[PDB]
C-alpha cells in the first residue's frame, strides 16, 4: 500500500482550469476530516485518462496554499492597509451598500416611460470559475436586485463565436467535443496554441495522425503546437479571412465539394432576392452616412406560402451557391499569398490536404479559440463554419467547427446567462419594448416549411418554466414584470465589458461586483482601469487570494490616502473544497465532490451570494425600499438544504419538476416528478425549469452528470461518444447536427465512423440531434429555415465574409476592394511602429492570480518575457535574455529579452513589419521580480483589442 | 525489469511530467529567473530531479525544428554510478531486482559525491549543499512496486512517456520507430541495450542535449 494515500478519503473532481474538462482524483487526511494530501489525473476518465497537464497537475499546490485567503477583509475609504472582520460584518455591511445604491438609484421606467425595474449604478464581473448552479443563482441574485450590467470572461470569444456559429449552424456552441478529434483525417488549427492552451487535447490530436490524419498549424508564431504537427503555416496577423477566402474558392473552382449535402443540408438551393448585390466592397442597402446596412436588401425570394424558393438544380443565378461562386472568385492563390505572406506552394499545400476532407467518407476539423476574431472576427468563424458546410464535415466523427472555450465553465456560465443580454437558455433579456410576456415570444420568427422542426418555437415554454423557477406561485405574465429590461433604443454594447470599463471611468457605477475576475490585470489598458476603480464608492471581491484588484488602491503608482473606494475581500474556496457540475467545451456537464472542506472560514460561492442576498432581503422585509418584490418573492428555499447553498436541489431545480399533475407529449406526469427532457416543458405554468437545456440532465432516474459508466456500443466506442459519461446538453447529443452525417435514407456517409444510423425503426449510436424519419426533416432544427447557412444575411458585416483590414497602422493597400476598413465599424504614433501581440503558455492561467501563486509553475515561467525575431533583436542591438522596456501610448513596462526564429518578419506592401510577443499572465501582486500586466500596454477602443496593438521596444542598460 | 519508453516525436513541452514528479514527491521549487529561454529550472538539481530541456534548431522555410527533452536518470542495466560508490561504502547505491530501478539511498552521503557524478555517462547525479547526498530519479519505485505508472508516465496526454515490462517496451520502440520514421526519416532509439529510460529521438540525439546518449 502506498503510505502517502493509504488513511486518505478518495474522491473525483473535475480540473478549475480549461475547459477540456480532464478528470481529477483527490486523496484527503484523515478519511476527509482534514486537508488534502495529494491531487493527480482521473485514469478512469475517457478525456484524459489520468493525463495532467502542469496546470491541473499542480492543483494539489493551488489548494494547500498558505497565500490564500483565509477571512473577509474590509478597507475603509482612503484606508492605507486591510481590517480583518467577520462574515456577518462584511456581508451586512455589503447587504447595506447594495440596498442605499438600489433605493438611490432603481428606475421603474425609464424616459420614454416604459417599465424597465432596474439599476444602473451597480455592475457585475464574473464568473467562467464558478461552478454552473452558482453560475445560475448568481444571475438571478443579480437580476432579482434589477442589475442589466451583468459580464464575465465569455464576452470576448461570444461575440464572435456564438453569432457566427448561431447564423450558420443555429446554435453557438462547440459542435463536437474532445475525444471526437481523434476520428478526423485533417486538423485545421487556426487561430488555437492547443497543444499550450488545451494541451490535453493532443492525446486525441496525434491519435488522429496515428490513424493516417495530417494536423496544419496556421499561425504568425512556430509554437508547442507547430512543433508537433506535419504543416506550419505562417500567416500575417489579421490574414485569416483572405486565407479562407482562398480555400473557399479553391473548393469551388475544382469541385472538391460535398455536392449531395450541400444541395440537401445547406442553404445553397435558397433563391436570394433581386435587391442583393455586392461592388466595390460593399454589400446592396449600405447607409454611407449612418455607416450600416439596411438587411432587408439580402432577404430571399419567398414562395406563395412564406417559405425561401429553391432551385434544388443549383442552376438559378441567384442560388446562394452561385452567388457564393461569384462572390470568391477575386481570391485567388496570387492576392491570398500577397497579403497573408504564406508561399503560394504551402497555400496549396494547406488547401488540398484539408478540401480532400470533401469526400463523403473523410471529414476535417477547424479548431480556434480566442485567436484574432475585432470587427470582422465573426465574419472569420462565419467562413470557417462555411468551409465546413461545402465540405459536409458539420454533424460527422472527426468533422465540426470545435471553437475551443476557455475556462472550466465558461459554457456552463453563458448557459446561466451571466451576459448582459441572455437569461438563462440564450432567452434574451426584455428590452424597454418588450412590455407583456406575449410581446416578448411573439419576437421568435416561424417557419411555414413542414420539414423545418424551428425548435425555438417552444421558447414560450422555456421563458414560462424559467419564470416559475424564480417565482413559482405568480402567473409567468405576472411575474416577468419582476425581472429588470434593457433600453430598446440603446446599443446592446452600451451593456458590455468595455462599456462598463468607459462608464466605470466616467464615475457612473457606485458599485462593482469584482466576483471571480481581475479586471486590474484582465482589462485592456491597465492603467485607465486601475485609475477607473478609484471612482467606485463600493467594490467587492470574491477570489482566492488577495490580487490586484481588491488591492487596486495600494498599486503601482497610488495613493491610497486619496482613494475613497469602500472594498470589502471575500475569500470562495477553490474547486475540490465544493461539491457541483462545470460545463466542458463538448457541453459535458460534469459532477464534482467535495474532498476537502473549505481551508480556514473561505464559503463556496453559492454559500457567500445565498448568505449576502439574505441580508439584503432582510433589510427590504425590514425598512422597505425601491420596488421590493422581486426580491421578496425570489423562491431561494429550493436552493437550500441544512442551512446551506445545495448544489444537488439548485441542479434538480436547473433540470426542473412538474407543479402538479400534467399530461404533455400524450404521456401522464405525476407532480413533484422531475421533468426528463425539455420536449416534456409547458407554457401554461405547469412545469418549472431554471435552464431548459438542463432538462434531462437530473431526472428521476437520478444526476446524469455524476454518471461515470464507460459502457459504449461498438459504432459509440469507434468515435468515442460516451454516452454513459456525465451528461452533455442538449438531451445527451454528444454530436450538434448529426442528422446532417446520413443520407435520406438514414445510412452514414461514413459508415466506418458512424454517429447516428437508422436501424430498425431507431436512430442508433449518438442521440439525434432532431426527432423524425430519415428524410422527412432538415438536419438544423434550431435554424428556421432548417438549413446550414452558407449565406448569412442576419451579420451586420453582410451575408458572406469579405476581407476588410483589421490591421490599420501598417496596412494602406486592400488587393480585393475598394474598401479598405470595414465599412459598418487608432491613431497609429510612428514613436510605436512595432505590432505587440498578446499570447498564453502553458504553465500560467488567465491574469497569473492563481498560477503565480503555485511554486512549481512561477519555477518553469518566473517573469513576463517579450518574444522578438532576430531580425528586430540586430535592428534594436538587443541580445537573448536582455531586460527591454515596451511601451505604447497607453503605458510602459520592462521584461526579458527572448530572441527566437519562432517570430518572423512580416512582409506587408514591401516593408519589413516587426511583432513583439508578451505573456499577459503577470501582475504587481505577485511573484517578486515577475512582472506586472502587458494589458499596461493595451488600448480600450464591445470588446477589447489585445493580438494587434503598436508598440516599441528599447534594451535597457 | 520495467523500462520507460519515451517517444520525443509527440512531445508538447507540456511540463506536465516536471510539475507532477515535484507534486508526488512535494519536492520544493527552485528560485529560477528567465535568461531568454522558457527553460525552466535550466538543470537538474538536489529539489529538481526532472526538467524538459528546450533546444532550437533552424530549418529550410518556415518555422524551426524545437527539440524537447524530459530528463531524467536512464536506471542503466550495468549502472556505473553503483560501481563507482561501490569503491567508497557498498549500500549508498542499490539496485532494485524487481522493477531494475538504481536507487540512491542515505548512504550517498558517505561516498564521494563528486566522482559518482563523473562516472554517470548521461550526468545525472546532484549532490546537495548541505547533507551531501545524492538525489535524482527514482523510477517513482514507490508507485511502481504498487502496480501504479510513475507521476510523470500517468500525466503525460500526448503518449511521449510510456511504462512496462522491458520486453514489451523494447516491443514498442521498434514498431513505434517504424511509424514515426515516416513523419522523422532520421529518428532513433538512444542505448537501447544498457538503459532502461529508451528515448525515441526524431533526429541526432546530440542536437536534444549533449548527454542525450552515451
Ligand atoms: N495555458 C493556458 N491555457 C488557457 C488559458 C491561459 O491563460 N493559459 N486561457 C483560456 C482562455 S480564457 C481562452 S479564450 C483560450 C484561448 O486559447 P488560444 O486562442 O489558443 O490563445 P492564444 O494563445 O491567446 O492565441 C492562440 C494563437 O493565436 C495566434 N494568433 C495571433 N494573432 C493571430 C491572427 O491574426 N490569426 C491567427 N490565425 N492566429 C493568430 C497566436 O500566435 C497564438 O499562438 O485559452 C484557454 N486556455
Ligand atoms: N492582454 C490580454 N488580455 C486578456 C486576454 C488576452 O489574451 N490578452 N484574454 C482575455 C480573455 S479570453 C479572458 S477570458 C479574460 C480573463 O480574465 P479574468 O477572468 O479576469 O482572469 P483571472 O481572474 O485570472 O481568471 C480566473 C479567476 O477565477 C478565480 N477563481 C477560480 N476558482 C474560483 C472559484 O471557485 N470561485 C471564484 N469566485 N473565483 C474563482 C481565480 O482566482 C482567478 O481570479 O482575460 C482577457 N484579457
Ligand atoms: S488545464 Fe486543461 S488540459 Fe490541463 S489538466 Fe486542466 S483541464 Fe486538462
Ligand atoms: S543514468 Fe547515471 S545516475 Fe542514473 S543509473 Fe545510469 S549512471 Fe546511475
Ligand atoms: S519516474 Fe517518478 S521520480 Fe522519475 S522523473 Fe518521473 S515522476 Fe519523477
Ligand atoms: S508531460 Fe509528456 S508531452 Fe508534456 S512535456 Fe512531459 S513528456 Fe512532453
Ligand atoms: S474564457
Ligand atoms: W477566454
Amino acid at each position: 500500500e502506498l503510505q502517502k494515500l493509504q488513511w486518505a478519503k478518495q474522491t473525483t473532481s473535475i480540473c478549475c482550469y480549461c475547459a477540456v474538462g480532464c478528470g481529477l482524483i483527490v486523496h484527503t487526511a484523515k478519511d476527509g476530516q482534514g486537508r488534502a494530501v495529494n491531487v493527480e489525473g482521473d485514469p478512469d476518465h475517457p478525456i484524459n485518462e489520468g493525463s495532467l497537464c502542469p496546470k491541473g497537475a499542480s492543483i494539489f499546490q493551488l489548494g494547500e496554499n498558505d497565500q490564500r485567503g483565509t477571512q473577509p477583509l474590509y478597507r475603509a475609504p482612503f484606508s492605507d492597509t486591510w481590517k480583518p472582520v467577520t462574515w456577518d460584518f462584511a456581508l451586512t455591511e455589503i447587504a447595506k451598500r447594495i440596498k442605499k445604491t438600489r433605493d438611490a438609484s432603481f428606475t421603474e421606467k425609464n424616459a420614454a416611460g416604459d417599465l424597465v425595474n432596474r439599476t444602473e449604478a451597480i455592475a457585475s464581473f464574473g464568473s467562467a470559475a464558478m461552478d454552473n448552479e452558482e453560475c445560475w443563482a448568481y444571475g438571478n441574485i443579480l437580476r432579482s436586485l434589477g442589475l442589466v450590467y451583468i459580464e464575465h470572461q465569455a464576452r470576448i470569444x461570444h461575440s464572435p463565436t456564438v453569432p457566427a456559429l448561431a447564423e450558420s449552424f443555429g446554435r453557438g456552441a462547440m459542435t463536437n467535443h474532445w475525444n471526437d478529434l481523434a476520428n478526423s483525417d485533417c486538423i485545421l488549427i487556426m487561430g488555437s496554441n492547443a497543444a499550450e492552451n488545451h494541451p490535453i487535447a493532443f492525446k486525441w490530436v496525434l491519435r488522429a495522425k496515428d490513424k493516417g490524419a495530417t494536423l496544419i498549424h496556421v499561425d504568425p508564431r512556430f509554437t508547442r503546437t507547430s512543433a508537433r504537427c506535419d504543416v506550419y503555416a505562417p500567416i500575417r496577423s489579421g490574414a485569416d479571412i483572405p486565407f479562407l477566402g482562398g480555400l473557399i474558392k479553391y473548393i469551388l473552382d475544382n469541385k472538391l465539394y460535398f455536392t449531395d449535402y450541400v444541395r440537401e443540408y445547406t442553404n445553397a438551393s435558397l433563391i436570394v432576392g433581386e435587391k442583393f448585390s455586392f461592388k466595390d466592397g460593399l454589400f446592396s442597402g449600405y447607409d454611407a452616412a449612418n455607416k450600416k446596412y439596411d438587411k432587408s436588401m439580402w432577404a430571399f425570394e419567398l414562395d406563395a406560402n412564406g417559405v425561401p424558393k429553391r432551385d434544388p438544380a443549383l442552376k438559378h443565378p441567384r442560388c446562394v451557391i452561385n452567388l457564393l461562386k461569384k462572390h470568391y472568385e477575386r481570391y485567388n492563390l496570387d492576392k491570398v499569398a500577397a497579403i497573408t505572406g504564406t508561399s503560394k506552394e504551402q497555400l496549396q499545400q494547406v488547401y488540398k490536404a484539408y478540401a480532400a476532407t470533401g469526400k463523403p467518407d473523410k471529414a476535417g476539423t477547424i479548431m480556434y479559440a480566442m485567436g484574432w476574431t475585432h470587427s470582422v472576427g465573426v465574419q472569420n468563424i462565419r467562413a470557417m463554419a462555411m468551409i465546413q458546410l461545402l465540405l459536409g464535415n458539420i454533424g460527422v466523427a472527426g468533422g465540426g467547427v470545435n471553437a475551443l472555450r476557455g475556462e472550466s465553465n465558461v459554457q456552463g456560465s453563458t448557459d446561466q446567462g451571466l451576459l448582459a443580454h441572455i437569461w438563462p437558455g440564450y432567452n434574451p433579456v426584455p428590452n424597454s419594448k418588450a412590455a407583456t410576456l406575449e410581446l416578448y415570444n411573439a419576437a421568435t420568427p416561424q417557419s411555414k416549411d413542414p420539414m423545418s422542426v424551428n425548435w425555438w418555437q417552444n421558447r414560450p415554454k422555456y421563458v414560462a418554466s424559467y419564470l416559475k423557477a424564480l417565482y413559482p406561485d405568480e402567473e409567468p405574465a405576472a411575474a416577468y414584470d419582476y425581472l429588470p429590461r434593457i433600453d430598446a433604443g440603446r446599443k446592446l454594447t452600451d451593456y458590455f465589458w468595455l462599456n462598463i470599463f468607459e462608464k466605470m471611468d466616467k464615475g457612473e457605477f457606485k458599485g462593482l461586483f469584482a466576483w471571480g475576475m481581475n479586471p486590474a490585470c484582465g482589462g485592456a489598458n491597465a492603467n485607465k482601469n486601475r485609475k477607473a476603480m478609484g471612482k467606485l464608492e463600493w467594490l467587492v471581491n470574491v477570489n482566492l487570494f488577495e490580487n490586484e484588484t481588491s488591492s487596486f488602491w495600494k498599486g503601482p503608482g497610488m495613493n491610497p490616502a486619496e482613494i475613497g473606494t469602500e472594498v470589502f475581500f471575500l475569500p470562495c474556496c477553490v474547486s475540490i473544497e465544493k461539491e457541483g457540475s462545470v460545463a466542458n467545451s463538448g457541453r459535458w456537464m460534469q459532477w464534482r465532490y467535495r474532498g476537502p472542506k473549505p481551508y480556514a472560514e473561505t464559503k463556496p460561492d453559492g454559500d457567500i451570494m445565498l448568505d449576502m442576498f439574505k441580508k439584503v432581503r432582510e433589510l427590504y422585509a425590514k425598512e422597505g425600499g425601491a420596488y421590493p418584490a422581486p426580491i421578496a418573492k425570489l423562491n431561494i428555499a429550493d436552493w437550500e438544504e441544512h442551512n446551506e447553498f445545495s448544489p444537488t436541489k439548485v441542479a434538480k431545480l436547473m433540470n426542473g419538476y412538474f407543479l402538479k399533475d400534467t399530461e404533455v407529449g400524450g404521456k401522464q406526469f405525476k407532480k413533484g416528478q422531475q421533468v426528463p427532457s425539455f420536449a416534456f416543458l409547458t407554457a401554461d405554468g405547469s412545469t418549472c425549469s431554471g435552464n431548459w437545456l438542463h432538462a434531462g440532465s437530473f431526472t428521476d432516474a437520478g444526476n446524469l452528470m455524476a454518471r461515470r459508466d464507460k459502457t459504449q456500443t461498438p459504432e459509440q466506442a469507434r468515435i468515442g461518444l460516451f454516452p454513459n459519461w456525465s451528461f452533455c446538453w442538449p438531451v445527451n447529443r454528444r454530436i450538434l447536427y448529426n442528422r446532417a452525417s446520413v443520407d435520406k435514407t438514414g445510412k452514414p456517409w461514413n459508415p466506418a465512423k458512424a454517429v447516428i444510423e437508422w436501424k430498425d425503426g431507431k436512430w442508433v449510436g449518438d442521440v439525434v440531434d432532431g426527432g423524425g424519419d430519415p428524410g422527412t426533416k432538415h438536419p438544423f432544427i434550431m435554424q428556421t429555415h432548417g438549413f446550414g447557412a452558407l449565406y448569412g444575411p442576419g451579420r451586420e458585416e453582410g451575408p458572406f465574409p469579405e476581407h476588410y483590414e483589421p490591421l490599420e497602422c501598417p496596412v494602406s493597400k486592400n488587393p480585393f476592394s475598394k474598401q479598405l476598413h470595414n465599412p459598418v465599424a487608432a491613431v497609429c504614433d510612428p514613436r510605436y511602429p512595432f505590432i505587440g501581440t498578446t499570447y498564453r503558455v502553458t504553465e500560467h492561467w488567465q491574469t497569473g492570480l492563481m498560477t503565480r501563486r503555485c511554486a512549481w509553475l512561477v519555477e518553469a515561467e518566473p517573469q513576463i518575457f517579450c518574444e522578438i525575431s532576430k531580425e528586430l533583436a540586430k535592428l534594436r542591438g538587443i541580445g537573448n535574455g536582455d531586460t527591454v522596456k515596451v511601451s505604447s501610448l497607453r503605458g510602459a513596462l520592462e521584461a526579458v529579452a527572448i530572441v527566437t526564429e519562432r517570430i518572423r518578419p512580416f512582409k506587408i506592401e514591401g516593408v519589413d513589419v516587426h511583432m513583439v510577443g508578451l505573456p499577459w499572465h503577470y501582475g504587481w501582486m505577485v511573484p517578486k521580480n515577475g512582472g506586472d500586466t502587458a494589458n499596461l500596454l493595451t488600448p480600450s477602443a464591445g470588446i477589447p483589442e489585445t493580438k494587434a496593438f503598436m508598440v516599441d521596444v528599447r534594451k535597457v542598460w | 525489469g520495467k523500462m520507460f519508453f519515451v517517444d520525443l516525436s509527440r512531445c508538447t513541452a507540456c511540463r506536465g511530467c516536471q510539475i507532477a514528479c515535484k507534486q508526488w514527491k512535494n519536492l520544493p521549487a527552485e528560485e529560477t529567473r528567465n535568461t531568454g529561454s522558457h527553460q525552466n529550472p535550466p538543470d537538474l538539481s538536489y529539489v529538481t530531479l526532472k526538467t524538459v530541456r528546450f533546444t532550437e534548431k533552424s530549418r529550410k522555410g518556415p518555422g524551426i525544428d524545437w527539440l524537447f527533452f524530459p530528463e531524467q536518470c536512464r536506471h542503466c542495466v550495468e549502472p556505473p554510478c553503483k560501481g563507482q560508490a561501490d569503491v567508497d561504502l557498498e549500500g549508498a547505491v542499490v539496485k532494485d531486482e524487481t522493477t531494475g530501478a538504481v536507487l540512491f539511498t542515505e548512504l550517498t552521503a558517505k561516498v564521494d559525491g563528486e566522482s559518482v557524478r563523473s562516472a554517470c555517462p548521461y550526468d545525472i547525479p546532484r549532490i546537495d549543499p548541505v547533507t551531501k547526498r545524492l538525489s535524482k530519479c527514482d523510477m517513482c519505485n514507490d508507485r511502481v512496486q504498487n502496480g501504479l505508472l510513475p507521476a510523470c508516465v500517468k500525466t503525460c496526454p500526448t503518449g511521449t512517456m510510456n511504462f512496462g515490462d522491458e520486453q514489451e517496451m523494447l516491443a514498442l520502440a521498434e514498431k513505434r520507430l517504424a511509424e514515426v520514421k515516416k513523419t522523422y526519416p532520421g529518428a532513433v532509439l538512444g542505448d537501447p541495450n544498457d538503459v532502461r529510460v529508451v528515448y525515441l529521438f526524431t533526429r541526432d540525439p546530440k542536437d536534444f542535449y549533449e548527454h542525450a546518449v552515451a
